[PDB]
């Protein structure tokens, strides 16, 4: 029974860490949307120029 | 996306484990047991708890009380033989 208990003790703290970590990662992708539009603009500009 | 919150609730591995039944048993059984006892043989104390101590302890199955009690019955009817004589 002690063996079961010890596992759960360590889990209780550490899971809160993962919880934060996941949301932090997601934030980076929000900012990635700004990046994505930059990628697009570069592609379009190069394409028109290539045709010229 | 954000990791789900089921692992942050435990109340089904804490009450949901089989040794819990044993735990609540052996906190009562063992905690509430005197580590030592009073005295093994003491019945008939009047210098005959001494008879019990020498003969009717679980430290011996020695034939001496049997002999003594047998000799008592030999002494009983034999004395009465000389009382009936």
């Amino acid at each position: 029974r002690i063996d079961s208990v010890s596992q759960l003790q360590n889990v209780a703290e550490t899971t809160k860490v993962l919880f934060d970590v996941s949301k932090e990662t997601v934030e980076l992708e929000s900012e990635a949307f700004e990046l994505k539009q930059k990628v697009e603009l570069a592609h379009e500009a190069k394409a028109v120029l290539d045709s010229w | 996306v954000s990791t789900l919150i089921p692992p942050k609730v435990v109340s089904s591995k804490n009450i949901g484990s089989a040794p819990n039944a044993k735990r609540i048993a052996n906190v009562v059984h063992f905690y509430k047991s005197l580590p030592q006892g009073p005295a093994p043989a003491i019945k008939a104390n009047t210098r005959l708890a001494r008879y019990k101590a020498k003969y009717f302890d679980g430290d011996n199955a020695s034939g001496k009380p049997l002999w003594h009690f047998a000799l008592g019955i030999i002494a009983f009817g034999y004395s009465m033989e000389y009382y009936f004589h």
